[PDB]
RNA sequence: GGGGAGGUUUGGCACCUCGAUGUCGGCUCGUCGCAUCCUGGGGCUGAAGAAGGUCCCAAGGGUUGGGCUGUUCGCCCAUUAAAGCGGCACGCGAGCUGGGUUCAGAACGUCGUGAGACAGUUCGGUCUCUAUCCGCCACGGGCGCAGGAGGCUUGAGGGGGGCUCUUCCUAGUACGAGAGGACCGGAAGGGACGCACCUCUGGUUUCCCAGCUGUCCCUCCAGGGGCAUAAGCUGGGUAGCCAUGUGCGGAAGGGAUAACCGCUGAAAGCAUCUAAGCGGGAAGCCCGCCCCAAGAUGAGGCCUCCACGGCGUCAAGCCGGAAGGACCCGGGAAGACCACCCGGUGGAUGGGCCGGGGGUGUAAGCGCCGCGAGGCGUUGAGCCGACCGGUCCCAAUCGUCCGAGGUCUU
RNA sequence: ACCGGAGCGCUGUCUCGGCGAGGGACCCGGUGAAAUUGAACUGGCCGUGAAGAUGCGGCCUACCCGUGGCAGGACGAAAAGA
RNA sequence: GGUGCAAGAGCACUCAGGCGCGCGGGAGAACCCUCGCCAAGGAACUCUGCAAGUUGGCCCCGUAACUUCGGGAGAAGGGGUG
């Protein structure tokens, strides 16, 4: 139910008496490194891992914290609970049948320092029946004397953007053996050449 | 697929084409409205021998000077704006439409005798 | 929100093009030059640049190198003394260098500017 | 117009230029002579690089 | 390795060869022919002649914005490797270049003054 | 006729504020309560059906756009499931406006011998750049978690999100003389709102490509440059950033209960839902779904790399790691500075160069046609900002400093 | 260059916002002020107190310092209430 | 002073002749000032179409109520310009 992934694209090609609209997204054949069941811990996981970054320019203790099973070097490394795997690896062909419905796990793109008609979508000042330099900040932030205080849940300009997000349901359209692309309908959050994760979540019923 | 407070055509009976639009008609913040779409409006410009003269009525909207993104993706829009006027149920005042053709018009589908009666290039 | 846009800005939008074409008139006379290094990090696409027009000979390059240098006495210098030394180079021409004293005065490191051998 | 108030203690004024030390630089020698130098500079005594460049010809 | 390498992949099982419709041209008269099907499966093989207006490329193409005046002008945009169409058919080649996104003609109307380019 | 709660209304009394506690409306942002306007769960009828009347529980979610007037309120047109009542110094002016009334000017009516005057009317009238401390929104620097480091992680706890309608099988039957017309279940599309993303439809793109006018200069014709918005004016526009564009979402389940309805059943061997026992029961509570989170002084949990040697019995004092690492440089879909991420020649990290994708739209020159403006062939050419790549041609040359010598005990 | 109503022509005033350029703000070198001020080792809610508490009472929360920002409080500032 | 604008001491370049305004260098966030476009709809914003945008020079044709016979008139509304 698992896969580490790279997007690429959103591109859209005709399959049905319509035309859909796609992403393409590729993942090369993760090995897994660790596996954690039952008698010390809880969090059970197969521990997949990604591409391949050149041996010597790596650090002996993940040389040989990764050697115990025998990968070859990773960048990346993720975990995700419950699920079990026969064997030393896992591809695209298994897992996914063309037809279900999938969930996909990225990072944002960074928006930096973004204000408050950005961040939290909400109005300014009018513009020319007198208007003294407010046009785009907000109103107030209380009321007077009572609470003595500006309460702590509280919308505010600040930082936004690169956070953890995830997106729900889409489905699997068509997968290619021959290579290891997959093919999504949905948006798939991320800038490209950034990584994602895809679990599936089909237990939503009706 | 714009109409607050607009202006179009009526293609049809009155006396001339002119009309207002007041509230788009689904429910209660409804805010626009493409194709397909009864709306109550406001007749304006002079009716000369009369039958409609300063009342107002309701109307169903044909073509917008807007896009549709079709479901296979082709997308036909004018340059122009329209509406046939509705009896208090769903009818013609006559018999006769003068518009603009077929490209489908009939995308509500509660309304047929519009799209028969739609006829041909001008 | 600077987001896969490149070349930097300095001064204003056509006081750049009356400071590049004005530094790109002294190197080619004089062989180097000392500039300040972000204004040093970014000469050498526009330098670079008409040398590689220079050897490619005919006079749709030496009319072209014409309307960004305005001289015809660096043109008639240029395309018969450093146009034809290249002729066993694929690009990359120059060479800026970081040199050891500030500038007292406002505080602001140097770099040193030629055209390679 | 948002003018302050009680003035600042000697024991908070002196906290926050707590923050404000400054770094010495980083120095290594010209490997051709046998002085200091900031580390990614032509040499103003010994002379380059790998040719020369500088320096009093 | 990226897009450029393998969405070629991807879509070259349908404009591996485009089923090749021939010369679009740039403001050429044409009669399109679609596969309108509706109405509890009924197909209507429909043409339409037309002045064609704008076209833009990647490969995804849209043989697009295409305009033509019944007496209201009824203007028609439309996917170019798509498998809605049979065939298109060119009627005769017209000129002047001012390419792409020509729309003068939306509002210089008067038919006299269309033909006169 | 009698008994009370509430502090939201015009009052009563004068206790802090006259070496100053800036007004009624309008914007912008809100959180809260229930004597509930809609959604949901129930008893009673002068409830046949569909609709209705009044009462008991219930605060999750939602409460539209306009004409007149300074208006809060009120009367209206068009819809809707409805178009709620109240507090928060009659919330909010070191957040904005100044229409209202009572600052200096002037006039109409009315009282006065007169200066003047009248909650009687009417037209004009200055609203202040720098946040010291609590409070809030985001990111950092030290010593801590008793050898020194890297990596992946569990969850105490806390936050966000919670809507609603219409058509159609059931079926037009049960119901009722008829006219009318359902409970329970079952499908589809739509409205408002929220989190992400560029392929379509649309928008910007300060120099990417062309056209045109005036005037000084390159050298006269040709061909070019500077200036006429911090672009001279007009027709186009890639990546980037967004919406008037596309994708999905709000549940299914499990427990414990509210008003209500029961099963056995005593004290009360005709009975009764009870304090002995057991069961049914809502958009409301807890768990479930995403997101931060061991700074949870209760300082968490696992796997891997180095522990070589000493010693005069005080050893918290030296150089010192195949551990590891900052300072320095070439950078970026990360960024106010630091922080994070990917590189440092056994390199493809940026600049140039080559091959594409993509913009404009048929370059300068010579030869033909016309007395001249021009036209026609070479020619879908030439110029080419960042998108995807191959290529030691130019740049990351050389180097420098801190860090265990695992403690109380057997 | 007066004051009150109504139409037409065109429009970012609006439904409802979006992108772009220059001068500041941000960082680094040079010089470098002013109104204000009892002393400060300056948390939240219930309740009392001359009757709107960071200084008193009982419980919950909080590791030592700083840099960009937004304006609820200090019955904030200025003017011995017109 | 010299050219092009129907004219001119206006507007646009520019001769002689002066000057680049006595703090600099980088990055390119929120927010404010001075600007440029936008689409579907054109006052729905508002105390008030406030502000901004529309037509804008010269020539020809044509021109209403009322009037103290001058005026209303640049009425309105149209075509031309290399």
């Amino acid at each position: 139910m698992k896969g580490i992934l790279g997007v690429k694209v959103g591109m859209t090609r005709i399959f049905r008496d319509d035309r859909a609209v796609p992403v393409t997204v590729i993942l090369a054949g993760p090995c897994p490194v660790v596996q954690r069941r039952t008698p010390e811990k809880d969090g059970y996981t197969a521990v997949q891992l990604g591409f391949l970054p050149q041996n010597p320019k790596r650090v002996n203790r993940p040389l040989k914290g990764h050697f115990a099973k025998a990968g070859v070097e990773p960048v990346r490394i993720l975990r995700e609970i419950r699920d079990f795997n026969p064997e030393g690896d896992t591809v695209t062909v298994e897992i996914f049948k063309p037809g279900e419905r999938v969930d996909v796990t990225g990072t944002s793109k960074g928006r930096g320092f973004a204000g408050v008609m950005k961040r939290w979508n909400f109005a300014g000042g009018p513009d020319s029946h007198g208007a003294h330099k407010i046009h785009r900040h907000p109103g107030s932030i209380g009321n007077r004397k009572t609470p003595g205080r500006v309460y702590k849940g509280k919308k505010m300009a600040g930082h936004y953007g690169a956070e953890r997000v995830t997106v729900m349901n889409l489905e699997v359209v068509d997968v290619i053996p021959e290579e290891n692309l997959l093919l999504v309908k949905g948006a798939v959050p991320g800038p490209n050449g950034g990584l994602v994760i895809v679990r599936e979540t089909k237990k939503a019923a009706k | 697929m714009i109409q607050p407070q607009t202006y179009l055509e009526v293609a049809d009976n009155t006396g001339a084409r002119k009309i207002m639009c007041i509230r788009v008609l689904k429910g209660s913040n409804a805010k626009y409205a493409t194709v397909g779409d009864v709306i109550v409006a406001s007749v304006k410009e002079a009716i000369p021998r009369g039958a409609v003269k300063e009342g107002d009525v309701v109307k169903a909207v044909v073509v917008r000077t807007k896009k549709e993104v079709k479901r296979p993706d082709g997308s036909a829009i004018r340059f122009d704006d329209n509406a046939a006027v509705i009896i208090n149920n769903q009818l013609e005042p006559r018999g006769t439409r003068v518009f603009g053709p077929v490209a489908r018009e009939l995308r509500e589908k509660g309304f047929m005798k519009i799209v028969s009666l739609a006829p041909e290039v001008l | 929100r600077h987001l896969k846009s490149g070349r930097k800005l300095n001064r204003h939008s056509s006081h750049r093009l009356a400071l590049y074409r004005n530094q790109a008139k002294s190197l080619l006379t004089h062989g180097r030059i000392t500039t300040t290094v972000p204004k040093a990090k970014e000469l050498r696409g526009f330098v670079d640049h008409l040398i590689h027009l220079a050897k490619r000979g005919d006079l749709h390059a030496r009319r072209l190198v014409l309307r960004d240098l305005q001289d015809v006495k660096l043109v008639r210098k240029l395309f018969d003394e450093i146009a034809p030394r290249y002729r066993d180079r694929q690009g990359g021409y120059t060479r800026v260098l970081k040199l050891a004293e500030r500038r007292r005065g406002d505080g602001a490191p140097l770099a040193l500017v030629e055209l390679v051998e | 117009h948002p003018v302050p108030k009680k003035k600042t203690s000697k024991a908070r004024r002196d906290a926050r230029r707590s923050h404000h030390a400054l770094t010495p630089p980083t120095l290594v020698p010209c490997p051709e002579c046998k002085a200091m130098k900031p580390p990614h500079t032509v040499c103003p005594e010994c002379g380059y690089y790998a040719g020369r460049k500088v320096l009093e010809v | 390795m990226n897009r450029g390498a393998l969405i070629k992949l991807v879509e070259s099982r349908y404009v591996r060869t485009d089923l090749p419709e021939f010369r679009p041209g740039d403001t050429v008269r044409v009669s399109y022919k679609v596969k309108e099907g509706n109405r509890t499966r009924i197909q209507d093989f429909e043409g339409i002649v037309i002045r064609i207006r704008r076209n833009g490329f990647n490969t995804t193409f849209t043989v697009r914005k295409v305009s033509y005046g019944v007496g209201v002008e009824r203007i028609f945009p439309l996917h170019s490797p798509l498998i809605q169409k049979i065939d298109i058919v060119q009627r005769g080649r017209a000129r002047r270049a001012k390419l792409y996104f020509i729309r003068n003609l939306s509002d210089r109307e008067i038919r006299r003054k269309l033909r006169a380019d």
